[PDB]
């Protein structure tokens, strides 16, 4: 029978099955057990299947059904606060989520014409990627680094600030212990950042197959709110374990072998899971919705996470991954212990989609930071000698190390628009060439907090419209007048 | 006389036909009931063909028909194919409607013959004044261009695309390697505000595509250009045409995974044990025939910062002239922003060029090299050292900085003023005027984009 | 001063050739390495 | 039913039954007339079922009959292997006579659940200088301690036993340690004498044993581990068993051994294809649930010393707090040899520790950083061209890398000087002082195996 | 006392033989098993107790312990400390002796270098002077 | 007098041939017998004496010896002479010519670099003047 299937082999988690003649390529299957699995390899005279669950209770003879239905998982504004695994079912034990309609964990970006320019910002409350590494509404960007670097923060330090904006947020762990998710998921409900944000695991202890398949039907989840018109933003807390667990599965199905034992088709996996992340114009969301939703766009930010070993970006993965990104941030070990928390690498650190990712005033203000790290990355090396140098220079310099020792900042305390501004500004203009560079965190805290209780209104302005015009600068220079008229640090 | 279909791993996919009739390498079939065309590229026994898909394959059972169409994978080529956007195998991704063109041509072509081609090294003159001055071109040369983004490379291929018809009445094609969807997107809008999209055909292969697809891009774009180059005018004269490959190390890349997809050993280090044997069936067929010619302006990307590495190896071997452009340049302002110290050329010397230009571009160069020696004094120090000379060679690098900018047709709709189509003798003539010293006058702000020479005069005078 | 500077150009001399001379060693090992890594996956899948 | 050996290379033994009793994954069986058994690893299809052998294959030939137990090695486990060593099918191997337990678990079992995963809260004193300011520890944890041959894990395995484990009561301590016999013989007859053996059970296997005992050694201390935890006594609780495992390294290689005779192809270094889900399935299981607490330390071997390793860099992710020996401070003299820098604790936030500890860790750490990219200056140039800024920051770096040093309590057989313990208080008190520019005259040779300031202070006076 | 000239070679011949002999090859183009081919050779070196010497002699001799110590050589190329099988090895032991080129061809002989060699029974088995 | 444009590319080619046809790739760039695909080819190139002539042509010509030179042509990469196929072919010629860049860059054309260019033979073949 069609159908009718049976089990010949179950070893190391996948299971070869004879006879199911007239099979398709990823279509689900039964295995006469709670648990399903997926037909990856049709060969002449057995098909592969690898198991989504546990496979211990799986022996030969045991059979096989052909459902027919593409894998799918369940999908909707419901799914918010919850914690669920790589097929949709709930862990958290907070009861059942009420589903109402799924969706293809497999599909295809929308076409080149359907497209539209990103010009809408994206925010994530640290002033070195807000001023020197914008992200916009659409883009796709990459954080990189090593061990115990603060790749996680980071990541999770934008969805905590996407709180105001009505962007929907989902996380994805893969190959991770679970008491960390598990403090993860605690501190996320602890801010109020679980209201719009989805969480979807998969442990350590898990077969390959929920480990590998995770990244998608997080997207997939993902992709609702951009087609009806709303914004959304999906990271993938690492995408080397994902690659490590396609190798182990593929090497099991002994495809031919590669460098460092990569199948043949690894730059196809990550490329076209990160192709999907893209901006929509107004007539796809109309003809998708058939009208119900008129002049509205739509978009999908995506930050993938990658670990390198002992700082080689030269690799398969991490050079597979660099060139399908529209922006790389590169954090450094050795800045990591010298002091630097935010610990980006501003010289190698690029973004392609550039200033067109920005506020007005963000953008106007933005130049003034280049500028100075440029000049300081030149001059950095005539700091034992300064007197023979002249006075130009040696002020150049002093305005790197100012603006350097401003960039850093604390995890789970995000800033805002306003704050960034007012810093931005009273940088820019020479207000800080007072201070002493080891007190530029408490000038700078301290300011901020004089700001949002006595110009809040002022602030209020600028977070709604973010507009700069010359009434806002003119108040934003007599409250740092004040400020440094009337106050101790 | 119909296959079906016996094995479905990945990408791969192994086809039975009758021991008879069975395609031969590089051949095409389609599948009924589906979007998806088939590719053969390894003959294995017992009549069964190895082939690579050229789509997805998620939803495709075991034992379906296919029927061959016994050609390689043709496309339709004429002059219906300006200004449109075209995929691998030329159906319209635009939206706009079917290419009215019935003519269609293969894309695995032999080779032109020994003597086929005849040529004398003829400078093809763009009209860029830097370019025609420090890195001449030649009808039928391969040009490697070096350099990321934010340094305006779209709007210098813009500039020549539209270039190239005002002065040789020559159409151009454009093909793209593994390219991003959002960049894509740009640049056709972009083209099409400049009005310069009317002269250009398109072929795009994108990232999400399989590997199949964006290997066998470049071809397709080859025999567009090919197709141009051989439509006689009155009286002969064929035509002058040009192509762009967005990125031939995607290229190699996607050999290289092919490959390995199809199971063939690896090569020295991780790459194809047949990679030359491919870049030399691409790179071959951009001469310079007898009846017209065809040039080629191709990104390269070195991987690892190594020219050691077999990819770039392997392409240096083809390239006639390579274009740098600096970042450092666009940072000051000047655009376009092509390095006047990096770029090398092979027509570069005092026989084909013309004794006179070359020892300018001598005499430019060093001046421009020891400017860059002095300019880390110059920057730490200041200008406060007193020293006639190095000072006079600083104002003259200056100018001569200033003077290589020049103005586009390209964005005169966003700038408001007009382009300069400088000819070769009048950047020749005021390069040798002020290496002499005639304007050592002039206020060096007089040369910003300001197209020939004498226009510097008259806007000198202006002030 | 004068002979301040020139030791410090011949260091400068020195050092620059001592990167030519590192750079090239670390891509002949890098590429090296790559290849007896794909030798020795090559035999082991063969063995199997 | 019953079946046949068909094929035995080594250790790896496949086992063909009957079409309808084929045995399930790892259920044991009893080979008849000889002590080995074997468990099931992968299945074959046909009926056979490829196996490993507990014990050596040596007299044994093909053709011999096995008894299938159709369930998994079963353990005893209760309150009477206190006291008791055992090997790991759990017989008694002290010539004691049996143990007097009914009560047996299975050695394979599931993970806990996302809902049963408990917070760790409460710190954990250990007394060595570095541990406790670098990388505290808190109870309920994982701590993992990283070295390579010779660098001295083992003797800081013993002193973490011997100053923690006798101090805490009711603790139920579980022993998991394999090392080198002799270490091992004198460990037991240690605990003995000092009449702490009462609490204590112990799972040991040597060297020398076949791939199929070495395999299976820790899942039956894991175990034993978990009932301890589990259980509560009326109005009481499990006894917050703790589990020390000395041979974490050896369950991955040896089914690194095994792997290539299973039919596993090579992947990455030559390290088996599934490492990842095969070290996760065992490092899960040590954890503490809502229903108890599990405090472990182990010790990861490092190959060849170097952490790119697949297998040493795999367990990184797996732990909460890591400790990095490095062979350099080793061979400089420096005792216990962990690399300041590459060691760090989830556990080090300004919440938990507080405010003043979080400050002195960072500022040790950003002084040994600065430190360590002075090298090559002062090599090229003399010491006395660095500014005095940094001559403050070399003498304060070598001073700290010596003060981290202490004579422990176990290691006196070798320098033959006393024991010593030292609170938090007073390293937190010493750094603080140090980091300040006080004990800037006492010479760094005082530093030395000195312990606690006063001590340095009156070593410093007699010299 | 058993003392073996070098356990390099061993090595060689046990990965020809394996080679030889159908078995898939692994790290260095090394066999599987040399650490239990190292390993089941050292362990054989120990010192009884005297219940042992009276169980196994039957009650002819009784008071007495037995003995046996081993010293194996290891070399190796470029001299190099952290290659995977000196390791192997030095893992296995109860301490090493490195004896280097740089000091021997300096005139230190016999060249034992001082940081890199350990003991591990330590004052146990010394004289009390 | 016969010259070979290139002799690296027939070495390419022979690799593609070999990795097409299953053989093992080995730890090195190129197979082991490029050596001798290279070394039975420049074996070829020698004189004979005046007998050998005769007796070759039966008896046609008489008192003259013949002749056949060779000047194959090697690519290096980045002046890289420690490669794989250069060292084969530098220990089997009778000399060298080594050919700069920077001297070539530098407008010194032809660019020869006398310190390592030298001849086996020489001295012998000049002519008197
Ligand atoms: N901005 C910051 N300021 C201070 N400490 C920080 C900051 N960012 C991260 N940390 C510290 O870094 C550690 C956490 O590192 P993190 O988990 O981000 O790194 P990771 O190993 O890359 O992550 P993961 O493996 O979970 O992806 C903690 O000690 C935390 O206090
Ligand atoms: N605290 C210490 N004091 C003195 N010597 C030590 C100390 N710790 C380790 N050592 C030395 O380092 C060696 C490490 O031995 P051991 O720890 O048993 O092996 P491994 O490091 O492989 O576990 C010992 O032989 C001992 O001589
Ligand atoms: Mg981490
Ligand atoms: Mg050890």
């Amino acid at each position: 029978a069609k159908n009718e299937g049976t089990i010949v082999m179950v070893s190391d988690g996948i299971v070869r099955i004879h006879g199911l003649a007239d099979a398709m390529y990823g279509e689900m299957i039964e295995f006469d057990g709670g648990l399903f699995g997926m037909a990856l390899n049709l060969e002449q005279d057995s098909v592969g299947a690898v198991v989504l669950g546990n496979y211990l209770s799986l022996q030969e003879g045991q059979k096989a059904r052909c459902t027919g239905r593409v894998l799918e998982v369940p999908v909707g504004p419901e799914l918010l606060g919850r914690v669920v695994d790589a097929l949709g079912n709930p862990i958290d034990g907070k009861g059942p989520i009420d589903a109402k309609l799924t969706d293809a964990v497999e599909k295809v970006a929308p076409g080149v014409i359907w497209r539209q320019s990103v010009d809408q910002p994206v925010q994530t409350g640290y002033k070195s990627v807000d001023t020197m590494i914008p992200v916009g509404r659409g883009q796709r960007e990459l954080i990189i680094g090593d061990r115990q670097t603060g790749k996680t923060a980071m990541a999770i330090d934008a969805i905590i600030a996407q709180k105001n904006s009505g962007i929907k947020c989902v996380y994805v762990a893969i190959g991770q212990k679970q008491s960390t998710i598990a403090n993860v998921v605690r501190k996320l409900e602890e801010t109020g950042a679980m209201a719009y944000t989805t969480v979807v695991a998969a442990a350590a202890a898990d077969p390959a197959a929920m480990q590998y398949l995770a990244p998608y039907s997080g997207c997939t989840m993902g992709e609702y709110f951009r087609d009806r018109g709303e914004d959304a933003l999906i990271i993938y807390d690492d995408l080397s374990k994902q690659a490590v667990a396609y190798r182990q599965i593929s090497l099991l199905l002994r495809r031919p072998p590669g460098r460092e034992a990569y199948p043949g088709d690894v730059f196809y996996l990550h490329s076209r899971l990160l192709e999907r992340a893209s901006r929509v114009s107004a007539e796809y969301v109309e003809k998708f919705t058939n009208g119900a939703v008129t002049g509205k766009t739509g978009s999908l930010t995506a930050l993938p996470i990658i670990e390198t070993q002992a700082g080689d970006v030269s690799a398969f993965v991490p050079t597979n991954v660099i060139s399908i990104t529209d922006g790389q941030i590169f954090l450094e070990t050795s800045l990591f212990n010298a002091g630097i928390r935010p610990a980006v690498n501003a010289g190698i650190s690029v973004s392609r989609v550039g200033g067109s990712a920005q506020t007005k005033i963000i953008k106007k203000l933005s130049g003034g930071i280049r500028t100075a790290l440029a000049q300081y990355r030149e001059l950095a090396a005539f700091a034992q000698f300064a007197s023979d140098l002249d006075e130009a220079t040696r002020k150049q310099l002093e305005h790197g190390q100012r603006v350097t020792e401003l960039m850093k900042q604390k995890q789970y305390a995000p800033y805002s628009i306003a704050d960034q501004a007012v810093s931005v500004y009273a940088s820019n203009e020479g207000y800080m060439a007072d201070v002493e560079v080891k007190k530029i965190v408490d000038f700078d805290a301290a300011l901020i907090a004089y700001f949002r209780s006595e110009y809040a209104p002022l602030m209020k302005q600028i977070d709604e419209t973010g507009d700069y015009n010359k009434d806002i600068e003119a108040a934003i220079k007599a409250g740092i007048e004040s400020f440094k008229a009337t106050q101790t640090y | 006389s119909s296959g079906r279909i016996i094995q479905i791993i990945g990408a791969v996919i192994d086809v039975e036909f009758e021991r008879t009739s069975v395609p031969k390498i590089y051949d095409a079939l389609q599948v009924d009931g589906t979007e998806t065309t088939l590719e053969v590229q390894q003959q294995l026994g017992d009549g069964v063909v190895r082939t690579i898909a050229m789509g997805s394959t998620e939803g495709l059972k075991r034992g379906l028909t296919v029927t061959s169409t016994n050609a390689p994978i043709s496309v339709p080529v004429g002059t219906a194919t300006l200004g449109r956007i075209m995929d691998v195998l030329g159906r319209p991704i635009d939206e706009a409607g079917p290419v009215a063109t019935e003519e269609r041509l293969p894309i695995h072509r032999q080779a032109p013959s020994y003597a086929e081609q005849a040529a004398s090294t003829d400078l093809l003159e763009t009209g860029i004044k830097v370019i025609d001055l420090l890195c001449p071109f030649a009808k039928g040369g391969k040009v490697g261009l070096f350099g990321g983004a934010g340094v305006g490379k779209t709007v210098n291929m813009m500039e020549l695309i539209n270039n190239i018809a005002k002065a040789h009445s020559g159409l151009s094609v454009f093909a793209g390697v593994g390219e991003r969807t959002r960049e894509g997107n740009d640049f056709y809008h972009e083209m099409k505000d400049s009005n310069v999209l009317d002269k250009v055909a398109m072929v795009y292969g994108q990232m999400n595509e399989p590997p199949g697809n964006r290997l066998r891009v470049a071809l397709t774009g080859l025999t567009m250009a090919e197709y141009f180059r051989d439509e006689k005018d009155e009286n002969g004269k064929g035509r002058d045409v040009l192509l762009f490959v967005d990125n031939i190390y995607r290229y190699t890349l996607a050999g290289t995974e092919v490959s390995a997809l199809l199971g063939r050993m690896p090569s020295a280090v991780g790459y194809q044990p047949t990679l030359a044997e491919e870049m030399g069936v691409l790179q071959e067929r951009i001469t310079s025939t007898k009846s017209g010619s065809i040039t080629s302006i191709q990104a390269v990307y070195v991987p690892a910062d190594d020219l050691t590495d077999p990819s770039p190896a392997t392409t240096f071997a083809h390239l006639d002239a390579t274009v740098v452009l600096s970042r450092d340049i666009a940072s000051s302002g000047i655009y376009p922003a092509i390095d006047p110290l990096d770029s090398t050329s092979r027509q570069l010397d005092p026989l084909v060029v013309g004794q006179e230009h070359y020892e300018i571009a001598r005499a430019v160069q060093n001046v421009l090299q020891r400017y860059k020696e002095l300019k880390d004094i110059i920057a730490i120090l200041g200008m406060d050292e007193l020293a006639e000379e190095d000072k006079l060679v600083v104002y003259r690098a200056r100018k001569i900085q200033r003077f290589f900018s020049q103005p586009f047709h390209v964005a005169e709709v966003f700038t408001g003023a007009p382009g300069k189509l400088v000819p070769l003798k009048e950047t020749i003539r005021g390069f040798k005027g002020l290496l002499a010293g005639e304007y050592d006058h002039i206020p060096e702000q007089a040369f910003y984009m300001v197209g020939g020479i004498d226009e510097v005069i008259a806007k000198a005078e202006k002030l | 001063q004068s002979a301040r500077m020139v030791a410090m150009k011949a260091a400068t001399d020195n050092a620059g050739q001592l990167i030519k001379d590192l750079q090239l060693i670390y891509n002949k090992l890098r590429q090296a390495a790559i290849t007896q890594e794909i030798s020795e996956i090559v035999g082991g899948a063969a063995a199997v």
